[PDB]
RNA sequence: AGGAUAGUGGCCUACCAUGGUUUCAACGGGUAACGGGGAAUAAGGGUUCGAUUCCGGAGAGGGAGCCUGAGAAACGGCUACCACAUCCAAGGAAGGCAGCAGGCGCGCAAAUUACCCAAUCCUAAUUCAGGGAGGUAGUGACAAUAAAUAACGAUACAGGGCCCAUUCGGGUCUUGUAAUUGGAAUGAGUACAAUGUAAAUACCUUAACGAGGAACAAUUGGAGGGCAAGUCUGGUGCCAGCAGCCGCGGUAAUUCCAGCUCCAAUAGCGUAUAUUAAAGUUGUUGCAGUUAAAAAGCUCGUAGUUGAACUUUGGGCCCGGUUGGCC
């Protein structure tokens, strides 16, 4: 497949040596290196080859997972786009950190542990931001649910008086609330193909299935 | 009046749609040629001069 | 007669009489007003990188009946918040809440355009690429 | 820095792009002659109304005006040497009444079809991109090189093309030669 | 092909009118051991920062870097 | 009148006098204002743009000052303040990319930290040195020029050929046709080799190769009207959505999604913003004002514009530049 595959070409070679740069000419095998013009489009990892039929390396599981989270969130109204970005810019800095926004519409870097959040505040304090930051724990995203089948049929007549709608509540098989989520029963399925996979497979009668 | 818009049921007819696939077709000559039979076409061997010179008519 | 000046030597009156009237042109006056650089969510610029806060459904205005599926903007450049049309079906699918989007004009000098009421401003390219191509299929939104 | 060079369009496109009348007549004239697209009619017609033009505010001038005498000399010049206006009828009228189907038969895509090799305008036209009409001494791989009455009595195929001579062709090679190993194990 | 033609009197005549390129492409004379235009320039450059022959310092470095 | 300057000059100083500019728009404000040659469009007038290859002006973060020198209020000179940033041993010291590249921010938006003085020139004590001045290449679908994507045979004959167009069972030497079939040619490309070149890449040249699905496959917008092109097939059912405007969608949509077919332009085609023509909707050319927007309530009046008639006419003559059936 041609996914994620970028040509382009290297900028310049370096060999570093303390805080000091150098143009490299050439670099032979086995050997550290550094290298600029692909940080922009690079994502922090991967393989860098000249070909299509060489594979990539074994992405490194860390060993350590990014799983403290804490919220993010901009002073300002009129401020909200200008750091927003540097949550990408910190993401490539570190290898681990991922920053990603919350079911709760709320941006969350989560971190390996403490003081991994620490390193990460004062660059968006001064280095990659300059416009300080409210730090919160962060909301997390519940949900309502019921199971004890509501007895009397619900009903509310309408703005107009005229019309009413009756109708009741009770709960579903948790698997079927996985496979809701899972495609399994899916909603570009038919509707009579899709209600013959979950009427048998799963416990359900064909009369509701098809409705 | 109405302003609660839904918006869950967006791409309604795309995400319902009947995927057809393309249909594999002769390889259409084209440049100095399809300008060629495009003249032919229309000045030679015109399928359909019902009435008048009709470029798209369907089955009828 | 005519009701102009038409003297040899009168053309003072003839000039500041044009000069005064030009100003009932609407686009004459909008270029010598600088609205565009001064009152317009775009400082004369043809397209605007945003950040989206909401997706809005609108109704359509009489006798359509649509919901035409729009999202809040703020601008990068000076935090003035729009609304953007998605053009194309679905596509708001396409984009999610506090993504990065490219807004362009969306036709008529202003003028929102179509039974959309109170939108100015369409789709073009989301988190840097194409809506078209994501709409065609020939490309994919990266998960950054 | 550098100093500039001039570059200017050689067409311009219909005030109405989308006329029945006048695209079907343009269709006429690219089926007739062959052309690619309409911007190979378009810079006819432009350069057309250019010459025209001069030549019409020009007109408008008595017969004993240095401008019309020196320039309309030189007009009909390049005229009558390449043809689009003929030899004989060398009048300012027939220049303004000059059709773009005249200029469309010395275009060097025309005359090739003519003196044969081609059997085809479309034939006429390939064989010139593929390099196989000698036209002075030097192969012209264009259609639209506006014959100056000369190379009518030169044009010829390739001197290197197999219908020249001096190769045995491509595939003609290729064949033959598998020919050896194919006649017999 | 077209192209321009110069005939000179002797051998030791164009090594003396001819440009050095031309010389080379014909093997008349060997192109100049030289480095490259760039580090030319560095080398310039770090000559300017030295005033005056620079064995004085030089073996003042020497001395002064030695404790 | 003096001072000062290279020199004139309220340019500065002393004293004097009360002027100077202004409704012909002074002054003040804005300028998304560097000026001009010019660019776009354009019957003609115009209108818009001019940061941008040329000519001047100004600036080198902001001001100010100054040495030097013929020439600088210079900044790839210096000092001070402000602002920023710079290394550090804390003691100091070093700073000006709106030069070349190149690196954040910003934005819709913009290329190599490449090679070379060979060319054009310029500087020097000068053939020789140097020049990110310039030139060459890399990126570049800013724009502009030319122009590959295909010929040639026979496929039910589904066409005036002909014995007067018969019986198209007859080469109907010409027109189209089943992705069924054959022989040529050709670059795109690959690369000997030369070569271009300062050295190269490309161009142009050219051996060996390099086409059958010639997968070496051309796309972009459309098909109700404007506006060229379907009332074709399936779905959708005022939903999705489309649509610059009118408008389509309410269960048989010529407009939505698709497929097929067709149309337009074509290595280009749309979209967005601004602008010109269209716009005689800015008006001098050339608008309109009873009712469509618009004749001021009426009159007076300065500036402004406009302003009756009238003065050497006529007649001759001579010299002297002509077209043509009397060269
Ligand atoms: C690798 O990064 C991953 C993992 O760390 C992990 O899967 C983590 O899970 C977080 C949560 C993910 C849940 C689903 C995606 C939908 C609901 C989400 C949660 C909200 O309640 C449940 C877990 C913990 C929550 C919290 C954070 C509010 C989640 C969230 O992201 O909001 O997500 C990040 C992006």
């Amino acid at each position: 497949k041609k996914d994620d595959l970028f040509i382009k070409a290297i900028q310049r070679v370096v060999l570093m040596m303390g805080r000091f740069v150098e143009p490299i000419d050439d670099c032979p095998a086995g050997n550290i290196i550094g290298l600029v013009g692909i940080d922009q489009f690079l994502l922090k990892t991967g393989t860098l080859t000249t070909s299509e039929t060489a594979h990539n390396m074994k992405v490194m599981k860390f060993s350590v997972s990014p799983v403290v989270q804490v919220a993010v969130e901009v002073k300002n109204a009129n401020d909200l786009p200008k750091l927003v970005e540097g949550l990408k810019r910190l993401s490539k800095s570190d290898p681990c950190v991922l920053t990603y926004m919350s079911e709760s519409g709320e941006h969350i870097v989560a971190g390996t542990g403490e003081l991994h959040l620490e390193i990460c505040l004062q660059d968006l304090e001064h280095d990659h931001a300059g416009v300080p930051l409210k730090i919160s724990p962060p909301v997390v995203a519940y949900r309502e649910t019921v199971e004890s089948e509501s007895s009397q049929t619900a009903l509310s007549k309408s703005p107009n008086k005229h019309n009413r709608i009756y109708l009741k509540a009770e709960p579903i098989d948790e698997e079927v609330s996985l496979a809701i989520e899972n495609g399994i029963i899916n909603p570009r399925d038919d509707f009579k193909a899709r209600a013959r996979i979950m009427a048998d497979d799963y416990g359900w009668d064909v009369t509701d299935a098809r409705k | 009046a109405k302003v609660h818009g839904s918006l869950a049921r967006a791409g309604k007819v795309k995400s319902q749609t009947p995927k057809v696939e393309k249909t594999e077709k002769p390889k259409k000559p084209k440049g100095r040629a399809y300008k060629r039979l495009l003249y032919t076409r229309r000045f030679v061997n015109v399928t359909l001069v019902n009435g008048k010179r009709r470029m798209n008519p369907g089955p009828s | 007669g005519k009701g102009k000046p038409r003297g040899l030597n009168s053309a003072r009156k003839l000039r500041v009489h044009r000069r005064n009237n030009r100003w009932a042109e609407n686009n004459y006056k909008k270029r010598l007003l600088g609205t565009a650089f001064k009152s317009s969510p775009f400082g004369g610029s043809s397209h605007a990188k945003g950040i989206v806060l909401e997706k809005l459904g609108i109704e359509s205005k009489q006798p359509n009946s649509a919901i035409r599926k729009c999202v809040r903007v703020q601008l990068i450049k000076n935090g003035k918040k729009v609304t953007a049309f998605v053009p194309n079906d679905g596509c708001l699918n396409f984009v999610d809440e506090n993504d990065e989007v490219l807004l362009a004009g969306f036709g008529r000098k202003g003028k929102a355009k179509g039974d959309i009421p109170g939108v100015r401003f369409k789709v073009v390219k989301v988190s840097g690429v194409s809506l078209l191509a994501l709409w065609k299929e020939k490309k994919e939104k990266p998960r950054s | 820095p550098r100093a500039p060079r001039t570059y200017s369009k050689t067409y311009s496109t219909p005030k109405r792009p989308y006329e029945s009348s006048r695209l079907d007549a343009e269709l006429k004239l690219a089926g007739e002659f062959g052309l690619k697209n309409k911007k190979e009619i378009y810079r006819i017609s432009f350069q057309l109304s250019k010459i025209r033009r001069a030549a019409r505010d020009l007109l408008t001038r008595d017969e004993k005006d240095p401008k019309r005498l020196f320039e309309g000399n030189a007009l009909i010049r390049r005229l009558v040497r390449v043809g689009v206006l003929s030899e004989d009828k060398k009048k300012l009228d027939y220049v303004l009444a000059l059709k773009v189907e005249d200029f469309l038969e010395r275009r060097l895509q025309t005359q090739v079809y003519k003196l044969g090799l081609a059997k085809s305008v479309h034939h006429a036209r390939v064989l010139i991109t593929q390099r196989h009409i000698a036209v002075g001494k030097q192969i012209v791989n264009i259609p639209s090189f506006m014959v100056r009455l000369d190379s009518e009595k030169h044009i010829d195929f390739a001197p290197t093309s197999p219908f020249g001579g001096a190769r045995p062709g491509r595939v003609a090679r290729r064949n033959a030669a598998r020919k050896a190993e194919a006649s017999g194990e | 092909s077209v192209g321009f033609g110069l005939v000179y009197n002797s051998v030791a005549e164009a090594k003396k009118f001819e440009p050095t390129y031309r010389l080379v492409r014909y093997g008349l004379a060997e192109k100049v051991e030289k480095a490259s235009r760039q580090q030319r320039k560095q080398k310039k450059n770090r000559d300017k920062k030295i005033f005056g022959t620079g064995k004085r310092l030089a073996k003042k470095v020497a001395r002064r870097n030695a404790d």
